[PDB]
């Protein structure tokens, strides 16, 4: 500080800048038919 | 693990079994540099990380916002600074 | 056939368990992202909470929200300085009867050889007034001595 | 030898799946801790 004053760079002109941001609030609702995935329609697999 | 050392280090066992820790993309030295830059950003002009005012002034204005009159703050400035660096030392000495 | 089907069932059930665990983790992440998105709607779009880099980096002015696939898109509008001027400033003055004054969201500068106030984010000298000054009954040391002010 | 190796593969693959699930949980914790640390930087260090 020279004589009680500091050197500072103060803006003399400005613009407005845009910045997009994506926040994920949802996801595909995946549903699985567990018996049909594992065994399809085969009776011996369903029994096991 | 290949330097000819005599110690069977468990990390050498892990790595030769496929379990290896890779270094982070930024070294902790770079993060240390970032933190030091963020620290000196508050103690010198333009005080880009201290609301644009000297660090001691920021401390004084922060204490004033808690209900402490400015008279004692600018009267006991050196005592406040000593208390601050003593708190920093106690934080430092707490790691021992 | 029963032992072969049992081997297939075990493999398929382990795969489904792994998928379910990964789905639980991903949905926890989605829940907390949605909580963050609701906070941004409340505190950037509908109001401007006094948090510095919550609504995008920089001097945040205001934010808007639009619908996006499986989420929200936020438009964060910021004050971006274009050109700068190096100016000698003072963070406080000891005026009149040793009364201390600090600039309010700005700096004290010497324009036309007398003390004036300028905002911190735009160089524009202004007369010093109680609107842009925080008063102190005793001036801090190293404050610039200005007995001729007010 | 193939059935014995299959038993070893299954045990090792289950241990690997358990470790990767625990690692996903721990990394979620790390992400949210880092978000908290970023909040603390922005709202305690760089401002109040
Ligand atoms: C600010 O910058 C814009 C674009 O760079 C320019 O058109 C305008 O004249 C400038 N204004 C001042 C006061 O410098």
């Amino acid at each position: 500080s020279v004589g009680g004053l500091y050197e500072i760079k103060i803006p003399t002109n400005f613009t407005i800048v845009g910045q997009e941001e994506f926040i994920q609030t949802n996801s595909p609702k995946v549903t699985i038919d567990c018996s049909l995935f594992v065994c399809s329609n085969y009776a011996a697999c369903h029994d096991l | 693990c290949t330097g000819g050392s005599e110690i069977r280090d468990l990390l050498c066992v892990q790595s030769f079994n496929g379990i290896k820790v890779l270094p982070p993309i930024l070294s902790e030295s770079q993060i240390s540099g970032y933190t030091t830059a963020a620290t000196v950003a508050a103690m010198f002009p333009p005080w880009s990380a201290a609301a644009g005012i000297p660090f001691s002034l920021n401390v004084q204005y922060r204490i004033n916002g808690l209900g402490v009159t400015m008279d004692v703050l600018n009267k006991n400035q050196k005592l406040i600074a000593t208390a601050f660096n003593n708190a920093l030392l106690s934080i430092q000495n707490g790691f021992s | 056939a029963q032992v072969q089907i049992d081997r297939l069932i075990n493999g398929r059930l382990t795969a489904l368990n792994a998928y379910v665990s990964q789905q639980l983790s991903d949905i926890s992440l989605v829940k907390f992202g949605a909580a963050l998105a609701m906070e941004k709607v409340n505190e950037c779009v509908k109001s401007q909470s006094p948090r510095i880099n919550f609504c995008g980096n920089g001097n945040h002015i205001l934010s808007l929200v639009q619908n996006a696939p499986y989420g929200l898109l936020f438009m964060h509008f910021s004050y971006k300085p274009i050109s700068f001027k190096t100016v000698l400033v003072s963070p406080g003055l000891c005026i009149s009867g040793d009364v201390g004054i600090a600039p309010k969201q700005g700096y004290f500068i010497k324009h036309n050889d007398h003390w004036m106030f300028t905002g911190s984010s735009y160089y524009y000298p202004e007369p010093i007034s109680d609107k842009n000054v925080v008063f102190m009954n005793t001036c801090s040391v190293n404050f610039t001595k200005a007995p001729l002010v007010y």
